[PDB]
């Protein structure tokens, strides 16, 4: 049950654009490293890369919800 | 009024700012690290944001993280308290860039007063006396350095321009160790403050650290609230602070205070500050200024009745000064004792769980701390865990109240310096008053 | 008993504007 | 000063006396029962003597035991505090005859003012207005009783002369139940205070309980120290006091204070006493006088700055009053809350161990109490465990401070009336102020 | 075994007079009805009577030492 944690304080987003397809969704699995979600902070859109290959067990934070440091973002395997 | 503010600090000052906010009806955001989730003010704050890991360089000295917390929480001001980024001009201008209100002076003011080489020049321009010294930064012109040392008169002290907390200071008695002392001071300054500039000043041997508290709204108004007496120091780190300073007559008090207020007006100061003077032979000698609320400020609050943090919040909100100079009246005498968490016989910090805790009460006893029974003191931050301020109609009553309240205080599970405070209170010369800055080290003798 | 707090979540509706540059 | 004194009390007042003694360099003897060996003042006192078993009637009301404890320890005074034997003229005379100073009024004055009928007569003689009433003890002339009741106007209240604590009082609406109410109140007085004397007084439906604090040295000097509005009461027992009373302009304050000081001088009062009143239509109506330091004296201490218990100790030593009437200045506003160990709904005592406890602190907040973590509240005594006083520059600041302090207080292991106090603090009418003595009971909506 | 404790507060004496014979001494046993010690209070010298007959094992106090209520004095076995 690996948990990916947000590395910065910001607002959580799934789509890189307001009207674009979500980076990931529960089910569809991911790889060792790739964009998984967005945390916006002081503009400067930031991309969160997974540190572990695996399947997306779940996602704990909705889009637009502010996240803090060490905020559980997604659960993989 | 401020809709909401971020308390970019921790511990006792964070509680003070949160409690002032609660009184004024301001919403509070308490930014903490990942090891500070247990802090009392974090559990008492309206919104809490974990801004980084345990170390200070990653949690509280992280300007982007604090700005991001303010942004996501929709705050309008940031209170730095003291320590960390309170005297950081980069923090001031970077907070003011993003449309947030910095509760404190301007960035330019912090830059000007932030380096003593420029603060001394500004004070001399403003008529505030200063200690005779190098009157400028020290270079490699050793002949000039020794000529200046002879002119001012030995002994001499080398002080880093960006120095703080009592470090980066070396006392030199003769030309033999001048170069080596300068080199080591520069190395320590490089390793600590990222600024190797140093300057030489006369080394007074029997001064009394007397500092003036001043409130200015940045609109042409400035007042001075009595003074303090921080002469009970160890390694240049204060232990017992009291106000008003014994032996400072009302004539001298007004003479220094009005000049300090005029100097505040000169630089267009804002918020609450503090001028630090050395008192000797009835002459004040400026050494530095603190552009922030001071740790020992509660003593000035208990003799004038003026809440300084609420004044800071009001000044930041834009309201002018609501206190006239004639309305400030000193009624009594307050004595404060910093309760650190360290080995009393080795002054080494002692982190660990607090198993028992019982704070003292009584008429005129204030206990300012964030600890509680079952609170694990983290090792990453400074050792101070609380302050104990006792107030009375005169100095003797304040000292007796302090002695009573120090026995009634229980802190188990960690090594704390309460017995040192008890033995300082019982010292006869301290009860007499007017001791010098070097008295405590002589008393300990080691 | 403030020692045990619910650890609530931040309300997203609050918004602050920082200059783009 | 007094070489040594005996603190013939327990709980918060015992700590208040112990602390005042310590500040003055007075040795203390703390007499306690067998169930009060863990009290804070007992563990902090210089000497400890066990005077009897757990019940009050055998330990803290055992005058011979307290006299013996004072004798063996070589005491030179006995301070009763409040309750128990504070208003026991027999205790005063016996203590003074045995050869120990009684810290309080004379036995004759206790006898005079304790009898509410004689107190009212003396007040009328001295120029202090009083509530219309029987103007004397009730007799068997029912015709005269009903004629007086009709003349003054119903409703009327029957109050025991030696009553106390809010018991032995019955309100009568008409002539129908006057005789039966009088008889049952007399029987209750016989059961409780062993004195069936009763008297009738007019019942004011919208008064404000206002009380004046008076200090008199017994040598022809007496001063008054602001007032206190104890309107917020339930079951004739105060819950929240405050000082100075809202709406009482300085003119009325000086008026009633001068009258009370003159009354104290005339009746040769000595020590610290309180003149209760009822306020309505801008006119005060004396009801009773308390010949002892009051539970809610801390508010007066905090607004006036005069330590009342230290003044009591100084007066008992014979020193004349060193405070002139013009030197007494009221500066701010203090609000006090009583914290009891009882069910907030059933208002029944809830004795038991206190598993955790973290008292409130901060600027302008006094916590006066004797409990700690591990203290086992015995069931044999009153249910009060502490008082919480908060002071500010105005009523609103003090009430906000009180709300914060109540939110910050932890008491677990028993049932305490903290939520009720928070509710009272949050009441809009209370924040506005000026509530009548019956507001709290109506707030329950029953 | 059993302990007899002072029921009042006052000075403790063992001889009824300044120069006389002590009521009891270690060794020699006592019965239910007998005076063991003197407690002086306000010039009234009260006497203490044990409740169980047995040997005087030891005396826990010393003459002239002020005592308090419920103060253990003597233990009878
Ligand atoms: N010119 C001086 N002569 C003697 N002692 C000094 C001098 N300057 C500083 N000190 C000592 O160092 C202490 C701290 O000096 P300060 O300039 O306030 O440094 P910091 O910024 O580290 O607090 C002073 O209280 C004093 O005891
Ligand atoms: N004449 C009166 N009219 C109306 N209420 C009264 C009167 N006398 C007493 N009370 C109520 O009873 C309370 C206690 O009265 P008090 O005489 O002080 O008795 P106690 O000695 O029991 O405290 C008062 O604060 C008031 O609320
Ligand atoms: C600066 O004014 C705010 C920029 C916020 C950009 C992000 S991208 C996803 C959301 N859509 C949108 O328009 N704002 C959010
Ligand atoms: C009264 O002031 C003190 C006098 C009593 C002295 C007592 S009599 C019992 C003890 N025996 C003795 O020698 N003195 C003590
Ligand atoms: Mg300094
Ligand atoms: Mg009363």
């Amino acid at each position: 049950g690996h948990i990916v944690r947000s590395p910065m304080v910001g607002t959580f987003y799934r789509t890189p654009s307001p009207d674009a397809k979500a980076f990931i969704e529960v089910g569809q699995k991911v790889n060792v490293g790739d964009t998984l979600c967005i945390v916006e902070a002081m503009k400067m859109m930031n991309q969160i890369e997974a540190d572990k290959s695996g399947t997306v067990k779940a996602i704990l934070v909705e889009s637009g919800q502010p996240v803090e440091f060490d905020e559980p973002l997604v659960v993989i395997e | 009024m401020l809709d909401k503010i971020v308390i970019a600090n921790r511990g006792e000052i964070a509680l003070r700012i949160l409690r002032a906010c609660k009184e004024l009806g301001i919403k509070t955001v308490a930014v903490h690290s990942s090891a500070d989730r247990d802090l009392k003010h974090v559990l008492l704050a309206d919104e809490t944001v974990c801004i980084g890991p345990a170390p200070s360089v990653k949690s509280y000295l992280n300007i982007p993280a604090i700005i991001s917390a303010a942004e996501i929480t929709g705050a309008v001001a940031i209170h730095p308290g003291y320590g960390f980024l309170s005297e950081n001009a980069n923090f001031a201008e970077q907070v003011e860039r993003s449309g947030f209100i910095f509760i404190g002076p301007k960035a330019e003011t912090i830059r000007l007063m932030g380096d003593k080489v420029s603060a001394i020049a500004a004070m001399k321009k403003a008529g505030v006396p200063c200690v005779p010294g190098s009157d400028g930064p020290l270079g490699d012109d050793m002949d000039k350095n020794r000529a200046i040392a002879k002119r001012i008169g030995y002994p001499v002290i080398i002080k880093a321009s960006g120095g703080g907390g009592g470090r980066g200071m070396r006392v030199v008695r003769g030309d033999a160790e001048l170069a080596q002392s300068i080199s080591m001071t520069r190395a320590e300054a490089k390793a600590a403050f990222s600024n190797d500039m140093v300057y030489m000043e006369k080394y007074l041997e029997n001064p009394r650290h007397v500092e003036i508290q001043v409130l200015a709204d940045g609109q042409g108004n400035a007042i001075y609230l009595a003074e303090r007496d921080c002469s009970m120091q160890r390694r240049h780190q204060k232990v017992v602070e009291e106000a008003p300073a014994p032996g400072i007559t009302p004539e001298l008090r007004r003479y220094i205070g009005e000049r300090c207020a005029k100097a505040c007006v000169d630089i267009g100061y804002r918020g609450a500050g503090t001028f630090e003077f050395l008192f000797e032979n009835g002459e004040f000698y400026f050494i530095e200024m603190n552009t922030r609320i001071q740790v020992e400020h509660p003593v000035t609050e208990m003799i004038t009745g003026v809440d300084l943090i609420k004044e800071q919040l009001r000044i930041a909100a834009g309201q002018p000064l609501s206190i006239k100079q004639e309305e400030v009246h000193v009624r009594g005498h307050a004595v404060e004792c910093r309760i650190n968490a360290e080995d009393p016989n080795t002054f080494l910090p002692s982190p660990g769980k607090i198993t028992r805790f019982h704070a003292p009460g009584g008429f005129g006893v204030r206990w300012e701390s964030h600890i509680y029974a079952g609170y694990t003191v983290p090792p990453y931050y400074d050792s101070m865990i609380g302050k104990l301020i006792c107030y009375g109609e005169n100095r003797d009553v304040a000292i007796a109240r302090m002695k009573n309240a120090l026995q009634e205080l229980i802190i188990d599970g960690i090594k704390t310096n309460v017995d040192l405070q008890i033995r300082i209170m019982n010292d006869e010369n301290f009860q007499h008053g007017g001791t010098n800055i070097h008295y405590l080290e002589k008393k300990l003798g080691l | 008993s403030w020692i045990e707090r619910i650890k609530s979540n931040i309300t997203p509706t609050r918004k602050a504007s920082i200059p783009e540059g």
